[PDB]
């Protein structure tokens, strides 16, 4: 089983640049889908950025055009870069990995512990 | 915007109703249009709902009335100090009860404010979750399934709305709501505030705010109802009446003996009145109220809303907890992840949540649109046949419908929902286990009506006569049924909720397209709370309407289904009448395919076996079970407003361990009341025995009336109400659940009461004899006897804190109220001995230090005996 470890989150000001990375213990080659999800109080879990099997990049409608997602099998770590972040879209970020599957029906959905990012209004 | 009546708005059509309110039916009112109508009409609350009246309300307690009668009699017999002492006792106990009630009610109000009524409102073109209070007339509110209507609306969109109006109209049968105007109670287009949406979806425009609601007077009169007295409070009032009446008989015997044998009649009357005030449990209803209120506060600080007080007594008696898999044991974040077509292809759907993000992959190849036909018809049926929407990444209807909608948006087949025009709809009921819609296509109206059906595999396959293979329709064969059942059981064994889909001409002649496996992860912390409640002896059972494999897999993952455990279908429950069901129902851990009728049958059968069931189910249809159970638990964060309106208790943070904490405080309430009962009864029997022996054996009375009234203030006031404050232990975590019967006077408790009374009486009489040997009744004798009894009572209060644990184990300083009350009583006794006007009113005299040391050493013996009995019983139990 491949373990996921999240890092890079922290306190940033509005309009700044931020980095984020979920690293995997094993090689991320057969994973047909990998994404990120905000969890914030008073609302459900929301998709942020992800990529799939056919190397097609998926971005959320309220996120599109600002977040850049990449992956590298050499360092087995999926990385995110945020620019022009606003105070109102801050939450805790989760990395999710899904694997292909055949005789069983169990889901190979792996999550990270999550890293919390807080953004306040600029002063 | 002027206010419009509902009848006029019912006669009038929707377009003009929007016009007069200047309402935007699609985009909704922005903040600017909201602010002006908020300034004009006001907020949506029913305006604003006497502390001195609540303080006065406590005095109709019958024991307080008896004490008031005694004080009146003391006034009539010109006894100033006696009346003052009795009135001070009444005032202090009433103040304690009043403060505790007020604090509990205020904390409950704060917790209720922490969960405000909410609704789905579209204001800036974005559907948001807005409080019902913030609504202004003309706003556009979207009504979902299991929603309490936030304000009086005029529905301009209503496909299959079915709203029950039992609270308002008084008819339990829900009434269908149609968006057509009604020419000339009978308003089939106005959604009144306070009703609940049983079925369907709608969008309406609000026509009323504040007192403009047509049926707000019932909710106005609702707040003025007062909660009846708790059954524990009734039984403990009855118990206090018994104790007061037995003590009245004993005191009358004392007075008759004193008169016939020859003593001062006025002195015997004062002693009789003081003893009657003594032995009456004036603090027993007060300590019951304090324990109940404190339990309410503690479980409020556990983030649990207690709607009804008689639940806190009952959570202690709970022994079986029946829950629902969907919404209670699982987080209800449902998602289609596996598709098994009728042909035999397997499709894996990636991504999680009610979103379009993710793809359907068949044999390693992504499939979109109509690349794979069978998956496309599966997705089309799953999209069209729902009453749920996903707007701005937020779900409206049932989560299992939203999973199908999200799957359709993943495959890009969402627009097929709009292309079909529904003309006939079969409403979903849990008894049916399936739903269907008959639709025609917008582009091709010449095509015949096609019906889409989704539901449980058995119910769907009962209505299918054909199936799909490689793109052609063939007659359904038996080995196809066998492989479909095998695959369905295979997904269910992996924890997938299986939905079967059929599309075809009319009903009973459909084509079975296949199955979709809906993953519902279990709620976090449920497994550990199940383990804790099993360790507590509280059995946990699962009642569901889902398949055997899914329920069994979920319960196995949680841990309430062991390898040697039994699972029983709803049909077997139907085949079992009362006698067999009553004996099988403790053995079963999983009830699958059970309708709400079967769930209510399970609750009735478990209650018939002397169990206190705590149903923690959710669902717009599972509310008769919640009302039928002894305790009804709901989830505050993720739960329908139907359940939260029907529930007796609401978990704010949606945590299963909170039910365990509620049970623990339910046990601690009775433990603290037992502590008070044993302390007060032991000291009352001690005083009564002393006076009885003095009158029988012709010795001078060891205690006079003011001393007996101070002993009352100790025995029923703060030193004894402090024992109802005594904190809960961890032993109640392991203790077997208490019988629902009261059984307050345990034989062991009565034996320890009689032991404490016997040592107190013997030691006090020994001190009396030691200072009476000289045959002169100097008031130093009376003051030694008084201090002996008071210190004996103080050590008895130290002993009575916990029945089983030693005093060193619980801690001397653990109960701060007890320490303060003990210090106050010690200081009061020192004042009575050492303050010359108090000496004159109490007929006492100063004492020496060595005499006090002797009294302390002698009075420690009752605590020593109690500790010895505690250690002996603890060693015997091990
Ligand atoms: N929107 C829907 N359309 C069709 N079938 C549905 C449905 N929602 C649920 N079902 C099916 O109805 C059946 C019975 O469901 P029911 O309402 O009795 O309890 P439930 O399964 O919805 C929640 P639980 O199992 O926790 O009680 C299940 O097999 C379920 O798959
Ligand atoms: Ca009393």
């Amino acid at each position: 089983q491949v373990q996921l470890q999240e890092s890079g989150g922290g306190l940033v000001q509005a309009g700044g640049s931020l980095r984020l990375s979920c690293a995997a213990s094993g090689s991320i080659f057969g994973a047909d889908w990998m994404g990120w999800y905000r969890q914030a109080p008073g609302k459900e879990r929301e998709f942020v950025a992800g990529i799939g099997h056919g190397a097609s990049t998926y971005y959320a409608d309220s996120v599109k055009g600002r977040f850049t997602i990449s992956r590298d099998n050499a360092k087995n770590t999926v990385y995110l870069q945020m620019n022009s972040l606003k105070p109102e879209d801050t939450a805790v970020y989760y990395c999710a990995v899904q694997y292909t599957q055949y005789r069983s029906y169990d889901s190979l959905l792996y999550w990270g512990q999550g890293t919390q990012v807080t953004v306040s209004s600029g002063s | 915007i002027p206010v419009l009546t509902s009848k006029k708005a019912s006669e009038l059509p929707v377009s003009e109703v929007a016009s007069i309110l200047q309402a935007d039916l699609q985009n909704g009112l922005n903040k600017c249009e909201v602010s002006h109508r908020r300034a004009f009409h006001g907020w949506n609350e029913f305006d604003i709902s006497p502390l001195w009246k609540k303080y006065i309300s406590q005095f109709k307690n019958p024991l307080i009335m008896l004490l008031l009668a005694s004080a009146v009699i003391s006034v009539l017999m010109h006894q100033f100090d006696d009346a003052v002492s009795i009135t001070v006792a009444i005032l202090i106990v009433v103040t304690v009860a009043f403060v505790q009630e007020y604090r509990s009610e205020k904390s409950l109000e704060e917790l209720s404010k922490l969960v405000p009524p909410e609704c789905h409102c579209v204001r800036e073109g974005k559907l948001e979750h807005t409080l019902a209070r913030d609504l202004v007339p003309g706003d556009t509110v979207c009504l979902s399934v299991g929603d309490r209507v936030p304000a009086d609306l005029r529905l301009f969109e209503a496909v299959d709305l079915s709203i029950d109006e039992s609270s308002l109209t008084g008819e339990t049968t829900p009434c269908s709501k149609v968006t057509a105007p009604q020419p000339a109670a009978s308003r089939s287009n106005i959604a009144f505030m306070g009703t609940l949406v049983r079925c369907g979806k709608a969008k309406g425009v609000v026509i009323g705010t504040g007192e403009n609601s047509e049926f707000g007077e019932v909710f106005k009169m609702m707040q003025a109802e007062e909660a009846p007295k708790t059954p524990l409070q009734k039984s403990m009032d009855l118990l206090g009446k018994q104790l007061s009446f037995y003590s009245f008989g004993i005191i009358g015997i004392i007075m008759l003996v004193g008169w016939l044998l020859g003593k001062d009649i006025l002195e015997m009357f004062t002693i009789s009145v003081s003893l009657a005030v003594a032995a009456i449990p004036e603090g027993l209803p007060i300590v019951v109220t304090v324990t109940l209120a404190l339990g309410v506060m503690r479980m409020v600080k556990k983030r649990a809303i207690v709607k009804k007080l008689p639940i806190v007594e009952t959570l202690g008696c709970c022994n079986v907890i029946c829950s629902d898999k969907t919404g209670t044991l699982t987080k209800n974040e449902m998602t289609v992840t596996h598709i098994f077509t009728s042909d035999g292809l397997h499709a894996e759907v990636t991504g999680v949540g009610y979103n379009q993000f993710g793809e359907v992959i068949v044999d390693g190849d992504v499939v979109h649109g109509f690349y794979n036909p069978a998956v496309s018809r599966i997705v089309e049926a799953g999209c069209v046949c729902n009453d749920a929407v996903i707007r701005n990444n937020t779900l409206m209807g049932k989560p299992t419908e939203g999973a199908l909608i999200a799957l359709a948006m993943k495959m890009g087949l969402d627009g097929l929902q709009q292309d079909y025009i529904r003309k006939a709809e079969y409403p979903f009921s849990s008894e049916q286990k399936w739903m269907a819609v008959k639709c025609v296509h917008r582009t091709q109206q010449d095509r015949p009506e096609i019906c889409f059906m989704k539901g449980a595999y058995e119910q769907v396959i009962k209505y299918c006569t054909t199936y799909q293979s490689k793109g052609q329709t063939l007659t359904l064969t038996q080995q196809q049924r066998d492989v479909y059942q095998q695959e369905k059981a295979r997904m269910g064994s992996a924890g997938l909720r299986v939905l079967a889909l059929a599309s075809g001409p009319e009903l009973g002649q459909l084509t079975f397209l296949g199955l979709v496996g809906i993953i519902d992860p279990p709620r976090t912390g449920v497994k550990e709370a199940v383990t804790t409640l099993i360790a507590s002896g509280v059995s946990i059972k699962m009642i569901t309407g889902d398949s055997q494999e899914t329920a069994v897999a979920i319960a196995s993952r949680l841990g309430l289904y062991s390898k040697t455990s039994q699972s029983v279908s709803g049909e077997e429950i139907d085949a079992m009448d009362v006698q067999q069901l009553s004996q099988i129902v403790p053995k079963v851990a999983v009830f699958y395919r059970a309708s709400p009728r079967h769930k209510m049958k399970i609750i009735k059968s478990l209650q018939k076996n002397g169990s206190v069931v705590a149903m923690t189910g959710d669902g717009v249809n599972d509310a008769v079970a919640l009302k039928a159970a002894d305790i009804g638990v709901a989830m505050g964060q993720t739960g329908t407003d139907v359940c939260k309106e029907a529930a007796d208790m609401i978990l704010v943070d949606d945590d299963f361990q909170t039910i365990m904490s509620a049970i623990e405080e339910g046990k601690g309430i009775y433990n603290n009341i037992k502590n008070f009962v044993r302390f007060q009864l032991s000291t009352s029997i001690a005083a009564l025995t002393l006076i009885s022996l003095a009158t029988l054996m012709n010795f001078p009375n060891p205690l006079n009336a003011m001393q007996i009234l101070w002993i009352n203030i100790i025995m029923d006031g703060p030193p004894a109400q402090s024992l109802g404050v005594e904190p809960v232990d961890k032993d109640v975590i392991r203790k077997p659940p208490r019988n629902w019967k009261d059984s307050i006077l345990t034989k062991n408790l009565i034996l320890k009461i009689l032991v404490s009374s016997i040592i107190i009486v013997c030691g006090t009489l020994f001190v009396f004899w030691r200072e009476l040997r000289d045959n002169v009744i100097t008031p130093r004798d009376t003051t030694m006897t008084f201090t002996c009894f008071v210190f004996f009572d103080m050590f008895n209060a130290l002993s009575s804190r916990s029945q089983t644990k030693s005093v060193f184990e619980i801690g001397l300083c653990s109960n701060r109220m007890f320490c303060y009350a003990v210090l106050g009583s010690i200081m009061g006794q020192l004042l009575v001995i050492y303050f010359p006007p108090l000496q004159k009113v109490f007929q006492t005299e100063s004492l020496s230090i060595l005499d006090l040391l002797f009294l302390l050493g002698l009075t420690s013996s009752v605590c020593i005996v109690a500790e010895i009995i505690k250690k002996v019983e603890r060693s015997r139990e091990k």
